[PDB]
């Protein structure tokens, strides 16, 4: 049962990994800095 | 069935142990004790 709780924590970590993937997909927005045209 | 009754009378993992630190391991132990309780006959 404790290991099943750890598996639930692993699923939460997978959700955090999906959040990191979303952050990576949004990174091109921050990468588009207008100051790079100088 | 009397051995389980003796083990309970000696060390019943009653949910009253929640007065201590709210550790997840102790919560899972209390859950296991509550799931084993129906075995008492």
């Amino acid at each position: 049962k404790e290991y099943l709780t750890k598996v639930d924590k692993l699923d939460a970590s997978e959700s955090l990994r999906k959040e990191e993937e979303q952050a990576t997909e949004t990174q091109p927005i921050v990468y588009g800095q207008p100051q790079l045209m100088l | 069935g009397t051995e389980w009754e003796k083990v309970a009378q000696l060390c019943d993992f009653n949910p009253k142990s929640s007065k201590q630190c709210k550790d997840v391991s102790r919560l899972r132990s209390v859950l296991m004790s509550l799931k084993q309780t129906p075995l008492s006959r």
